[PDB]
């Protein structure tokens, strides 16, 4: 993968997210995280520094209730060709709405959040 | 529709085709190859219908492609009878069963682009496609069609091949069987013809009991369980423990006189053959694809099969998608789909510098 948010992604410690947008994996603005639409899909990678010298990696794809298929499976096939791009180091998690892990939840120090509505489907019906 | 992927999902029964975007395949029709007896050939339903004159023929078996020549017709007949392009122009995503031989995913690769010169092409394995449809990365597959079925636990993305289970019991399996018990009652399905409305009754009536012995019990008691049926002809039947008895066959194959054990077996089997620490998350990502899943009641039995079979503490969850019949094609779809995809492709210029081993190094 040459994709530039691949290029990006898990480039130093932090946290990063990125929306599926038909199709594509494109990067959620910073002063919005935490702010989930119920009705997409999300990659989540958090990277943290191990005192080794090395970064862990944990790879979360989170699923709005009213999200569409095509947004949902997307988001699993781009968490294993993140988790392969990082050759495989990351551990990979599936976060459904109201049932997130207490891991996930504790990436959002003021408190992950949700809101209705969110990008259309990519699909051709 | 103009330089755009094309998915096609190749069956034992039913070949599914169709664009990459769409949320459905546009082509749907029988893998059956129609010979004179004594254009040269029809294919699908055309060959279906003039079966009274011609030899017909299916070229994959239990989801394996067996018959090249066979194939090759297929593919022709997908590409300018159903789906109406030039396969030159358009990349090409195909499935194959697990387990796939190795000489048989380059023989494919080959015929793609030899005989039918696709700029590009792909080969995923059919349950992992599945998988993706229904949003997970690790989960195990239940996919029975019409030739086949299998269990295929799937972590972080990939089949482990060790862990997989095949079963030569399915969809052709249950249509022969529902003919013979039918006739039994008194009625007669004998003729191909009939083979066919006995199809049509296996997939509008029959249904999975959640308690067998009960069920059997409850049929011979009231009649709250019979269904009729309007016959093409305007006859009406009615069917009575067939409604169950036929999908039985899928957890006691000794009922078709099969060694094999059941499906909630064969399961609970591939998932004691995986690492114990995955173990929970293949239990609780049970995902039924394919036709020969379509039955209702099959999650809910299954449900409490394996429920009984392992440890009281485990979360067990089945997830059967009503579009289940369609989801390997549907998670090709998306695949083909994605910005990120576009590399994955095997190009015409990495085949003709590598040849057909490239799918070995590009597809797995
Ligand atoms: N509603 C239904 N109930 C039961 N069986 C059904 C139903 N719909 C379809 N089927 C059966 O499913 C089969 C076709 O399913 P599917 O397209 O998944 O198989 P396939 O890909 O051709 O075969 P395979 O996976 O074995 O190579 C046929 O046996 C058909 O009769
Ligand atoms: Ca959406
Ligand atoms: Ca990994
Ligand atoms: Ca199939």
């Amino acid at each position: 993968v040459e994709h530039p948010e691949f290029l990006k992604a898990g480039k130093e410690p932090g946290l990063q997210i990125w929306r599926v947008e038909k199709f594509d994996l494109v990067p959620v603005p910073t002063n919005l995280y935490g702010d989930f639409f119920t009705g997409d899909a999300y990659v989540i990678l958090k990277t943290v520094q191990l005192r080794n010298g090395n970064l862990q990696y944990d790879l979360h794809y989170w699923l709005g209730n009213e999200c569409s298929q095509d947004e949902s499976g997307a988001a699993a096939i781009f968490t294993v060709q993140l988790d392969d791009y990082l050759n495989g180091r990351a551990v990979q998690h599936r976060e459904v709405q109201g049932f997130e892990s207490a891991t996930f939840l504790g990436y959002f120090k003021s408190g992950l959040k949700y809101k209705k509505g969110g990008v259309a489907s990519g699909f051709k019906h | 529709d103009e330089t755009t992927a094309l998915v096609c999902d190749n069956g034992s029964g039913l070949v599914k085709a169709g664009f990459a975007g769409d949320d459905a395949p546009r082509a749907v029709f029988p893998s059956i190859v129609g010979r004179p007896r004594h254009k040269d050939s029809y294919v699908g339903d055309e060959a279906q219908s003039k079966r009274g004159i011609l030899t017909l023929k299916y070229p994959i078996e239990h989801g394996i492609i067996t018959n090249w020549d066979d194939m090759e017709k297929i593919w022709h007949h997908t590409f300018y009878n159903e789906l109406r392009v030039a396969p030159e122009e358009h990349p090409t995503l195909l499935t194959e069963a697990p387990l796939n031989p190795k000489a048989n995913r380059e023989k494919m690769t080959q015929i793609m682009f030899e005989t039918f010169n696709v700029p590009a092409m792909y080969v995923a394995i059919q349950a992992v496609l599945s998988l993706y449809a229904s949003g997970r990365t690790t989960g195990i597959v239940l996919d029975s069609g019409d030739g086949v079925t299998h269990n295929v636990p799937i972590y972080e993305g990939y089949a482990l091949p060790h862990a997989i289970m095949r079963l030569d019991l399915a969809g052709r399996d249950l249509t022969d069987y529902l003919m013979k018990i039918l006739t039994e009652r008194g009625y007669s399905f004998v003729t191909t013809a009939e083979r066919e409305i006995v199809r049509d009754i296996k997939e509008k009536l029959c249904y999975v009991a959640l308690d067998f012995e009960n069920e059997m019990a409850t049929a011979a008691s009231s009649s709250s369980l019979e269904k009729s049926y309007e016959l093409p002809d305007g006859q009406v039947i009615t069917i009575g423990n067939e409604r169950f008895r036929c999908p039985e066959t899928l957890f006691q194959p000794s009922f078709i006189g099969m060694e094999s054990a059941g499906i909630h077996e064969t399961t609970y089997n591939s998932i004691m053959k995986c690492d114990i620490d995955i173990r929970k998350d293949l239990y609780a990502n049970n995902v039924m694809s394919g036709g020969t899943t379509m039955y209702p009641g099959i999650a809910d039995r299954m449900q409490k099969e394996i429920t009984a079979l392992a440890p009281s503490t485990m979360k067990i969850k089945i997830i059967a998608p009503p579009e289940r019949k369609y989801s390997v094609w549907i998670g090709g779809s998306i695949l083909a789909s994605l910005s990120t995809f576009q590399q994955m492709w095997i190009t015409k210029q990495e085949y003709d510098e590598a040849g057909p081993s490239i799918v070995h190094r590009k597809c797995f």
